[PDB]
């Protein structure tokens, strides 16, 4: 879950 | 040949947004996630994100359209460091258990102490119960 969670943060960061 | 581990990761990502489990991601849902993460996109900006991948023109994101967004939306270094900065809220930079729990909560995950510690055991290479920047980079580049 940890690596996957970082990716989800990065996704939203890229969206903004 | 997709693996079930990949499919599960796609599902988990889709579910972050699709809060109501109806299989469609709306501007409301996209916004809910972004606000909890501290961002403040406008309705119009959220709609433009959707339009980009909205292959059937129905105004909302379904599963394969989401897979399309991920292909398109996912600077190795600057991207890992910006993420670290979100986790390491106090800037010391060790990610504490309490800092990790705060991020995870904002991700709509309500965790107890025990799997927070499990999460930490993925990245913690000196067993101090925290994730420092080098350990963070390792975790993101590994298998
Ligand atoms: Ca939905
Ligand atoms: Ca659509
Ligand atoms: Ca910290
Ligand atoms: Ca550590």
């Amino acid at each position: 879950k940890y690596k996957q969670s970082v990716r989800l943060i990065s996704l939203c960061q890229r969206l903004s | 040949q997709l693996t079930e581990e990949q499919i599960a990761e796609f599902k988990e990502a889709f579910s972050l947004f699709d809060k109501d489990g109806d299989g469609t991601i709306t501007t409301k849902e996209l916004g809910t996630v972004m606000r909890s993460l501290g961002q403040n996109p406008t309705e119009a900006e959220l709609q433009d994100m959707i339009n980009e991948v909205d292959a059937d023109g129905n105004g909302t994101i379904d599963f394969p359209e989401f897979l399309t967004m991920m292909a398109r939306k996912m600077d190795s270094e600057e991207e890992i460091r910006e993420a670290f900065r979100v986790f390491d809220k106090d800037g010391n930079g060790y990610i504490s258990a309490a800092e990790l729990r705060h991020v995870m909560t904002n991700l709509g995950e309500k965790l107890t102490d025990e799997e927070v510690d499990e999460m930490i055991r993925e990245a913690d290479i000196d067993g101090d119960g925290q994730v420092n920047y080098e350990e963070f980079v390792q975790m993101m580049t590994a298998k």
